[PDB]
């Protein structure tokens, strides 16, 4: 038999990359293609806010002076908010602004591990020139979607988190160039990230996910 | 014969669900029947599902 390896990775962009798997024999380049894709797309380890508490506001609708973007509409941008946290699987995020001008995820203080990815990431927009808003965030790490819902004060706001840094992958089977074989067929995959995982790594965990799977049926 | 009356408000967030109505513009209705996941969907050789 043959033995499929990690032959290539390449960035096009920021976001999505090509992995390469290069030997493969005829009908498994179509099963791994799918079996990695499903996995992948299911369940992988991303970070993404949990708990708004903004400073002055009690709850979701309503309005803050100063301010375009209603409540509701300052937690839907901040859902979207992709960052990523290296050592402690909950953080908290303390944003502060003030002055005219629209505020962005840059202007969010940085701590020695959370760095945002998307610094052009705007959150609101700050009109008056007298205006202020001070925001906790709290960022932890999660697995799937988990409406908030399903999951005291009455200072601190719910929103839905989506732990999942991959939103496309695609893959493809090319009939591969070896010297002196027939039927070999080298994969491509495609992953259009939010920019919190590597490709590498995320190939790596979304193969373990199913080396321990199927231990199940085998000894 | 009443001495005070007090009104409270109450803002619901109804989400979509197996069951509620959903129809198209053109006359085209019908319930939804399940909420499937991302990757069962069908997707076209792009990746797009």
């Amino acid at each position: 038999f043959l033995k499929p390896r990690l032959v290539d990775i390449e960035q096009v962009s920021s976001t999505h990359a090509k992995v390469t798997l290069e030997p493969l024999e005829r009908g498994f380049g179509h099963t791994l293609g799918n079996a990695l894709r499903r996995i992948l797309l299911s369940s992988m380890p991303g970070c993404a806010v949990t708990e708004v508490e903004i400073d002055g506001v009690l709850h979701e609708y309503s309005t803050k002076e100063g301010v375009q973007e209603d409540i509701l509409e300052i937690l839907l941008n901040l859902k979207g908010l992709a960052v990523r946290v290296q050592g402690k699987d909950e953080v908290i995020l303390t944003l502060n602004k003030s002055g005219i001008g629209p505020v962005t995820a840059a202007d969010i203080t940085h701590d020695g591990d959370v760095e945002i990815v998307k610094p052009q990431h705007v959150i609101c927009h700050l009109t008056d020139e007298n205006a202020s808003i001070s925001m906790r965030i709290k960022v932890q790490r999660g697995r799937g979607y988990v409406p908030a819902s399903t999951r005291r004060p009455i200072g601190r706001l719910l929103v839905d988190a989506c732990y999942s840094p991959v939103e496309r992958i695609a893959y493809n089977v090319e009939a591969a160039r070896v010297e002196q074989r027939t039927d070999l067929d080298k994969l491509v995959i495609e992953m259009e990230t939010n920019g919190t995982i590597d490709p590498e790594e995320a190939i790596r965990r979304a193969a373990t996910i199913l080396a321990e799977q199927l231990e199940a049926f085998v000894d | 014969g009443v001495l005070k009356i007090v009104k409270v408000y109450l803002a619901v967030k109804r989400r979509i669900q197996p069951g509620d109505k959903m129809a198209g513009r053109h006359g085209n209705k019908g319930v939804i029947s399940k909420i499937n996941p991302i990757e069962d969907m069908p997707y076209d050789e792009n990746g797009t599902p």
